[PDB]
């Protein structure tokens, strides 16, 4: 999940993007 | 420590900020 | 102290409401 | 780092949310 | 871990307190 | 930078004064 993906590294605006509704 | 549960408030502040109108879902799953 | 309890890992709610007036 | 030190700030933002109008007293005693 | 993300959204808060009005730059240069 | 300074150990008022305009 998001937790695994981004509190490790970094997430780009692209990335939390493809997070959205 | 929390770094997890501290992180994660702010990735749906971050989420909060990019999604806008459109909202999001947040599910902390694995 | 409430950092030693609740930074180390994390507090409840419940826990949390213990440290409330 | 500085965990302690950004814990204790999303510490505080959680007390004010839980504690409500009764308040509360923030005191880093170990 | 995002340690120094995570610590630099709560150090451009602070700045945001102590600068005030006279603003501030930030810049995470090494 | 102001990240390895003040990430590594706290800042003070003062010392963050000192990034102030
Ligand atoms: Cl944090
Ligand atoms: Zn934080």
């Amino acid at each position: 999940g998001i937790l695994e993906q981004c509190c490790t590294s970094i997430c780009s605006l692209y990335q939390l993007e493809n997070y959205c509704n | 420590f929390v770094n997890q549960h501290l992180c994660g408030s702010h990735l749906v502040e971050a989420l909060y900020l990019v999604c806008g109108e459109r909202g999001f879902f947040y599910t902390p799953k694995t």
